[PDB]
């Protein structure tokens, strides 16, 4: 759904 | 010898966690190499971790347990923001190395690193910087890209000292916060993108060699367009005219061009651009050819599209080109689940080439064509089969498992399922194929891939990422077995 700038 | 040499694991380190205390929070989020050593100097790194700027030396060894990595200089960023972004300049009076920082706050820090000092600070930008780039026609130019929407230009040359900021790129084209900036070789062209899904070509004047009391406004790019990619793009670069560029949610790096774009062509100038008169036109473009069935002509054609599986929702990754005169042009990115592609770009053509005259040789000849390795010529191995029988040859990268082979055992031809493989690699026939990576390779851990950097001679790759990771790969090494 919503993108992610900070690793998992 | 071995040009058609692909890179492998030599090194790999792990520098301390700088974050934890202000997810997991470290990363490098950026690698450059330094551009400006004279040819066949070792080759220098800095790697740009939310605090430090980790710079290195490579230095290709004979011994396969000796360490290549030499850490030469660490600067930590004593303020309170987290940096992301870097490019390298040079003193204009002295042509010392600078490194360029950026991150959080929104200002340029710009470091002697030889001497461990700061040589200025660029002030100016409305948020944080998350992209940098120096003009490949004049390092003295720096762009950087802003959550404040804009592009500003920079000249560290002394007759702009007292107000370093030449250019702005600013009117609406962008409406929300940029990721990424690129120049063109000829130094006139910048390409942004970021949130806003647009990807935008500019158009440069010339700035002149004086005090600027103010910077050169720009409010239209030449090209405009949401219409490549469907989410957000977090990468763009030119390659020659060509432009690459990645989106969030996508799997690919997109190869596309500008319809009508030259940069052997005349700059155009600022009242040239076009404008968004119409709303409901999502791409608009100076460049556009006059001579098409359209009633609007196609303003971009979409290339090919390299696969890069298994990034997921994961965005502010960046890819890479190795591209110098004399070596073949290599693409290198890392995803978001622990693996490191590469592709060769002149194998497309051999490729292309190959399946051209076995194409051609199998219409001519009835399917009755036999395929020889490169490195026995043409002539004689004609002689070997006769005149009823044609002969193709084959690169000897291109490695077995258009008609396939009739019969398992049969002496002409290649299996369907080799001929799949290698169409899955190296075939461009479909704008909207995937192209698969001509060498994956696994990475121990859970590493996101942020940055790629290529040497000047091309022997060694860096990637960064997450944990603080770096990962060297390296070709053409000496090491003795």
């Amino acid at each position: 759904k919503a993108a992610r700038k900070s690793a998992p | 010898s071995a040009e058609w040499e692909l890179p492998r694991l030599r090194t790999s380190f792990i520098f301390q966690d700088d974050y934890k205390y202000l997810q997991d929070l470290a990363e490098f989020f950026d690698v450059k190499f330094y551009p400006y050593s004279p040819p066949g100097a070792p080759p220098v790194f800095a790697a740009t971790s939310k605090k430090h700027a980790v710079i290195c030396r490579l230095t290709q060894t004979t011994d396969k347990d000796a360490n290549p990595c030499e850490i030469i200089q660490l600067i930590r960023d004593d303020g309170n923001e987290a940096n992301c972004a870097s490019c390298w300049s040079k003193d204009p009076i002295t042509d010392q190395p600078l490194l360029c920082i950026a991150g959080n706050e929104g200002n340029v820090k710009v470091y002697n690193v030889t001497e461990g000092k700061l040589y200025r600070t660029l002030v100016g930008h409305g948020g944080g910087i998350n992209d940098l780039a120096t003009s490949p026609a004049n390092p003295y130019i720096i762009a950087s890209a802003s959550d404040d929407t804009t592009i500003r230009i920079w000249s560290l040359a002394p007759e702009h000292e007292k107000q370093p900021c030449v250019c702005i790129l600013g009117g609406e084209g962008h409406s929300y916060d940029l990721l990424s900036v690129a120049f063109h070789d000829n130094g006139r062209y910048v390409l942004s993108a970021g949130h806003d899904q647009v990807i935008n070509l500019w158009a440069l004047p010339e700035f002149p060699n004086e005090h600027m009391e103010i910077p050169i406004v720009i409010y239209y790019p030449h090209f405009s367009s949401s219409e490549i990619h469907n989410n957000l793009v977090d990468c763009v670069a030119f390659y020659g005219d060509l432009i690459l560029s990645r989106a969030c949610h996508e799997d690919t790096i997109v190869l596309w061009r500008i319809e009508g774009f030259s940069s052997d062509d005349p700059i155009p100038g600022p009242l040239d651009a076009p404008t968004p008169t119409d709303m409901t036109k999502q791409t608009r473009s100076y460049f556009t050819p006059t001579v098409s069935p359209q009633s609007r002509p196609a303003m971009f054609t979409r290339l090919a599209q390299f696969h890069t599986p298994d990034c997921g929702v994961q965005f502010f990754m960046r890819f890479r080109m190795y591209h110098v005169p004399g070596k073949h042009p290599i693409l290198a990115f890392a995803n978001a689940k622990s693996k490191t592609f590469f592709w060769d770009l002149a194998r497309f053509g051999e490729y292309a080439r190959f399946m051209a005259d076995l194409k051609e040789a199998q219409q001519s000849y009835n399917g009755r064509v036999v395929v020889v390795d490169q490195g026995i010529s043409l002539a004689q191995a004609q002689q070997v089969h006769g005149p009823g029988v044609g002969v193709v040859m084959k690169p000897a990268w291109l490695v077995p498992k258009v008609s396939a082979s009739p019969d398992p055992d049969s002496p002409f031809g290649f299996s369907r399922e080799t001929l799949q493989a290698w169409a899955d690699m190296y075939d461009l026939s479909n704008p909207v194929g995937l192209i698969k990576a001509h060498r994956s390779l696994a990475i121990d851990g859970a590493f996101v891939g942020r940055q790629v950097g290529w040497s000047p001679e091309g022997e060694w790759c860096v990637v960064v990422g997450n944990g603080n990771r770096a990962l060297i790969y390296q070709r053409w090494g000496k090491e003795r077995g």
